[PDB]
């Protein structure tokens, strides 16, 4: 318990279930329990106001963040890797032909056109 | 229209009483129809009562024919085969077993295989605990006929069995072949009524026997109570559900308000048990969702010895691995990953513990498979060779106490000669601590 | 023993008595007798005690649900295994109650699962309940989820929208309203003949009338709304042997006879009806040879019964109404329904042959303001989207998201424009259909929470509310994991990431 | 005899101990891991095409027609 330290997270979306499942580090998920933030602005300007230290979430959005602001560091290492997908209901051919439609995006070259589009020139 | 049809077929003192006990109880005039007596005359006595007049207790097919009677009567009636049923449609009687169901779960979940022969009662007891069980993770374990039973006795402990009055004695006639009549087991009845087996255990309303005086006045109260109801805002035929005039009574300052399906909602239950010497010894009772008993310990106050095991480990409570902590009061326990600890010497307070030694304690006892209770002692810290006598974990260990003890304990002459020690799996020695 | 009857006519009665008398003529002396039913269940309750009492003692049903109570209640006060013949109130069939009584003809529920049979037969996955509020409705709802369910494998009819209903009502418009747009275009009726009708008028004035709109119902209603109003277009069926007092008397006593001479093997009223409670073994033992009785098949069929004293293997046919009238179309027959050599009309009732789905181009699609992701700026003054193509030529695609509450707790409309919404764009523009946007007024991924008070597992957040219904399909930088894996499939992932910490220098 | 082991190995032993399946292993020799030529596919395309293996495991990229096919 590093009470000097901060260890903050988002109260519900995805390191809950993650901590929780965790069985070990019981402790670790209190903590963040009497840590846990809704909402990753707060987070975001907790750690401006120095009234918070370390604050684990996703990778891209983290280090967009941090490339944008260009004011603090980001140095956690990719213990974790996970995809983003896209949900509906259990009868769907939709489901199909999305997930058709998304492979040639990926295969086009769509994909990172417009993560060039979007995530370039809010760079320090 | 205040006709109270009291058949006993008997209760002189009931029968004399009449008036006397109404007006105990004692608006308007409350007499009573006093009769005696076969449906026939049943059904005679009350034409006569509708006719010219404008709560029932035998021992115990009734339940069909009063709830018909009061279908073509369009009359309130009370039962004190009391409690027994689906309804059928609009009529007004009184007499629950998923309620029974619920608190001895409880009960034992406080403080395994279930069986039964023939009943609708079979598959609705199993639909209920299936919805019972399958939350709060309690644990799923082993979810003519004296020959059966010998070839399954399938391996569990808590027996849990219904029938009706013709089943218990015609089977124990071979004691159940596995002794579990005795201290062994236990044996759980729903208890529809109420050669011979022991350690059986049972639930009941909260009257199970208080007074027929007493009953039949509590049934002249709830009739003048739901009268008074029908009396509100002014709210019988011959050749409806007033249920809903039923929401609230408090006679006897007790849960008395009824369901719109003639049910009680929320009464008072009593949990009792048959010693070896056939007295039917109250274990506790129960009413709003909170149970009072007597005091058990681990599992022995329910008279259980040993099934064919467990361990009494005593230790010291200090700080380096060995941690404690209260438990939540939101859950009532400890926490997911921890071990219930008992610090008591034998209220009790629970506090549960955790560490390195807890860890390798439950480890070797998942691959090893022994069960365990945990002792705290409140006598010394280790041990010392005092007047000759011991205290702590030596003291307790010496004296068969406990019979087995771990945590931070170092390997000595006299401890090594009275204790015969284990292998010293962690390291130490005596070191200093200084400042810089 | 003895027989008995209970049987409001003579000529009947008169068959009875030449039965009984055929009957005995075959290899004891017992004899029978039918008593008529006076206008009062108390009446019917004395007379049938009376016979009782002057007797040593089958029951039927003059054309409702008043006469197989009170003979069965007095039947089990000495517990007498009584049986009826023209009964089909589940109340009776389950027994648990009426355990002196047992039924010949099966209830409502073997046709529901001859109607779950039908509609695997025809390859239809969707349906639809509409079914009363009634405990018998609810055991026929029951036996259809109980049939689906022990389906372990093969995709399989998903069987949703089991709403209820109250008898006697109306306004029912609006549910069946909202039961319009489901997808589904295949339902299944369960209500009395009044009810029935009520709801049948209600589409009428309604559009459910066109192609889509298909159903099929049961024997309780179709023969009361062929009097007064009954439109075509319906699927319907009909019992196999109909209604035939002299056969059904014939087959009650041949089965009767089989068991009275099975049970003479190795085998006497205690005292007819009054002063005398005691228990009778001889009833179980009619029990168990009436389930173990194997009574040669007469007229009506193959006579085989199940646990509760119902003929199984369910010989069923299927009418249609056309053209106001029925019109025989098929026989079903213990697993095989053979349709007749007629045209099939169509179920919808048009000239058309019905699918028995619909496709919905409109999608409702929420999403949570993420920074990198997704861009929320307050609308304009007149509610559109300000113009701005970035610093190179591009347009930036910004739709209006009308779903945010104020934060107050006010849906106003925002705009909204990011990666979500432009790849929406684009898989929009590649299949061709509409859809709409919205946020969620909690702002919550979601969790699986045991709920306080409680003790089930809940769902909130996004995929919660998407369970709750309104919402139809995520986007949004979701992550992938085990219990919202199993409680709901993704799609292949498309943006890759993991976990890391942010700190200050 | 020519036995195997990998990553992939470690894998489908895991899940198979985790899930209860026999299983046996078979190489393929045709093509390395399939094309549509011709029409026709080989290697672990072709065999799981034809129903000749049930399943195929290994270092395969998903694509259009593969995971149409």
């Amino acid at each position: 318990p590093s009470d000097k330290f901060i260890y903050a997270t988002v109260k519900q979306s995805s390191v809950d279930i993650y901590f929780r499942r965790q069985v070990e580090l019981s402790t670790m998920y209190r903590h963040m329990e009497k840590h846990n933030y809704e909402s990753a602005a707060e987070a975001i300007q907790a750690v401006r106001d120095n009234k918070l230290h370390a604050f684990i979430w996703d990778s891209a959005v983290l280090e967009f963040e941090a490339s944008q602001k260009c004011d603090l560091v980001t140095t956690g290492e990719l213990f974790f890797r996970s995809g983003f997908g896209i949900g509906m209901r259990k009868d769907s051919p939709w489901k199909q032909n999305v997930s058709l439609s998304i492979l040639k995006s990926h295969e086009n070259g769509f994909m990172e056109d417009l993560d060039k589009t979007w995530v370039r020139y809010q760079e320090c | 229209p205040l006709n109270v049809a009291l058949v006993f077929s008997y209760a002189a003192e009931a029968a004399r009483l009449g008036p006397a006990v109404a007006a105990a109880v004692r608006l308007d005039v409350r007499p009573v129809a006093l009769v005696l007596n076969d449906p026939r005359s049943l059904v005679l006595q009350l034409c006569d009562l509708l006719s010219g007049l404008r709560v029932f207790e035998d021992d115990s097919a009734v339940a069909p024919i009063l709830d018909f009677l009061s279908a073509q009567t369009s009359l309130p009636i009370v039962a004190v085969g009391a409690a027994l049923t689906p309804k059928e449609k609009g009529s007004t009687f009184l007499q629950s077993t998923e309620q029974q169901l619920q608190v001895i779960f409880e009960v034992l979940e406080e403080y395994f295989v279930a069986v039964t022969t023939r009943a609708p009662g079979h598959r609705a007891f199993l639909s209920y605990i299936e919805v019972l069980t399958d939350g709060s993770l309690v644990g799923w374990e082993h979810r003519a006929g004296e020959a059966v039973l010998s070839a399954q006795l399938v391996s569990a402990q808590i027996r849990l069995l219904f029938c009706a009055r013709e089943e218990a004695e015609p089977v124990f006639r071979a004691a159940e072949e596995a002794g579990l009549t005795g201290s062994g087991y236990v044996w759980f009845m729903v208890g529809p009524q109420l050669p011979l087996p022991a350690g059986l255990f049972a639930v009941r309303s909260a009257g199970w026997r208080d007074d027929l005086a007493r009953r039949v006045a509590a049934g002249v109260a709830v009739v003048a109570r739901g009268a008074q109801a029908l009396l509100r805002d002014y709210g019988e035929l011959g050749h409806e559900s007033l249920h809903r005039y039923f929401m609230n009574i408090t006679w006897d300052n007790r849960d008395y308000s009824f369901n719109e399906d003639g049910f009680l909602v929320n009464p008072s239950l009593v949990v009792i048990s048959l010693t070896r010497d056939r007295t039917w010894e109250v274990v506790g009772s129960w009413e709003q969702q909170t149970l009072r008993l007597k005091y058990p310990l681990w599992s022995r106050y329910g008279r259980f010895l040993q099934p064919v095991q467990h361990l009494t480990v005593a230790t010291l409570e200090e700080r380096p691995f060995v941690i404690v902590e209260p438990a939540d009061p939101i859950s009532g326990t400890c926490i997911r990953d921890s071990v219930p600890c008992r610090s008591q010497l034998n209220r009790p307070e629970k506090r549960c513990c955790k560490g390195f030694c807890i860890d390798i304690l439950k480890r070797l006892a998942h691959t090893i498979g022994f069960s365990y209770d945990l002792y705290l002692v409140t006598n010394g810290k280790h041990g010392k060779k005092i007047d000759g006598v011991w205290n702590g974990m030596i003291g307790e260990v010496f004296y068969q106490r406990a019979d087995m003890a771990i945590g931070s304990l170092t390997i000595n002459e006299e401890r090594s000669e009275i204790v015969d020690f284990s292998v010293p799996f962690v390291e130490t020695g005596i070191s200093v601590m200084v400042a810089r | 023993v003895n027989i008995g009857a209970v049987l409001s006519t003579r000529k009947h009665e008169q068959m009875f008595r030449e039965a009984v008398n055929q009957a005995n003529k075959r290899h004891i002396q017992l004899n029978a007798t039918s008593v008529t039913h006076k206008p009062n269940a108390i009446q019917m309750a004395l007379s049938v005690c009376e016979d009782l009492i002057s007797s040593q003692v089958l029951v039927s049903h003059p054309p409702d649900h008043f006469t197989p109570t009170p003979v069965s209640y007095t039947a089990g006060f000495y517990r007498i295994p009584v049986l009826g013949l023209t009964t089909r109130m589940s109340i009776y069939s389950d027994k648990s109650i009426h355990l002196s009584f047992l039924r010949t003809v099966p209830p409502y529920s073997h046709q529901s699962s001859v109607w779950f049979e039908m509609m695997r037969v025809y390859s239809w996955n969707h349906i639809i309940l509409l079914v009363s509020d009634d405990h018998e409705g609810r055991a026929a709802q029951k036996r259809l989820e109980t049939l689906l369910e022990e389906r372990e494998s093969k995709r399989g009819p998903k069987a949703e929208k089991v709403l209820q209903f109250d008898p006697g009502t109306k306004n029912v418009t609006a549910l069946l309203m909202e039961a319009k747009e489901l997808e589904a275009r295949v339902i299944i009726l369960s209500a009395s003949e009044d009810d029935a009708a009520t709801v049948y008028r209600a589409a009428a004035m309604l559009n459910m009338t066109g192609s889509g709109y298909v159903w099929l119902v049961g024997e309780r209603e179709i023969s009361g709304n062929a009097l007064r109003y009954a439109p075509d277009g319906i699927l319907g069926l009909q019992l196999i042997n109909g209604k035939n007092e002299s056969a059904h008397i014939s087959d009650a006593v041949g089965v009767v006879a089989q068991a009275v001479h099975e049970l003479l093997e190795k085998e006497d009223p205690p005292r007819g009806c009054v002063g005398n409670t005691n228990i009778w073994k001889t009833g179980p033992l009619f029990k168990r040879v009436l389930m173990s009785s194997k009574y040669a098949d007469g007229v009506t069929g193959r006579v085989e019964f199940n646990e509760d004293g119902d003929r199984k293997f369910a010989n069923y046919s299927i009418m249609n109404l056309q053209n106001r009238k029925l019109v025989q179309v098929g026989i079903y027959n213990g697993t095989h329904v053979i349709p007749n050599d007629r045209k099939i009309i169509w179920p919808g009732g048009e000239t058309e042959k019905p699918r028995g789905y619909q496709m919905s181009t409109r999608l409702k699609i929420v999403t949570i303001h993420q920074e990198p992701f997704v861009y929320v700026k307050p609308t304009l003054s007149d509610g559109t989207c300000k113009e701005e193509f970035t610093v190179n030529g591009d347009p930036v695609k910004k739709v209006i998201c009308t779903g945010p509450n104020d934060t107050p707790r006010h849906t106003v409309p925002q705009c909204c424009y990011g990666f979500c919404i432009d790849l929406l764009i684009k898989l929009a523009r590649t299949m061709n259909f509409t859809y709409e946007v919205h946020l969620v007024a909690d702002g919550k991924f979601g969790t699986q929470e045991r709920v306080n008070n409680s003790n089930k597992k809940e769902w909130n957040g996004m995929m919660g509310e998407l369970l709750s219904g309104q919402a139809d399909m995520i986007v949004a930088p979701l992550t992938i994991n085990n219990e919202r894996a199993q409680y709901i499939e993704f799609s292949k992932p498309f943006k890759y990431q993991g976990l890391t910490i942010l700190v200050k220098k």
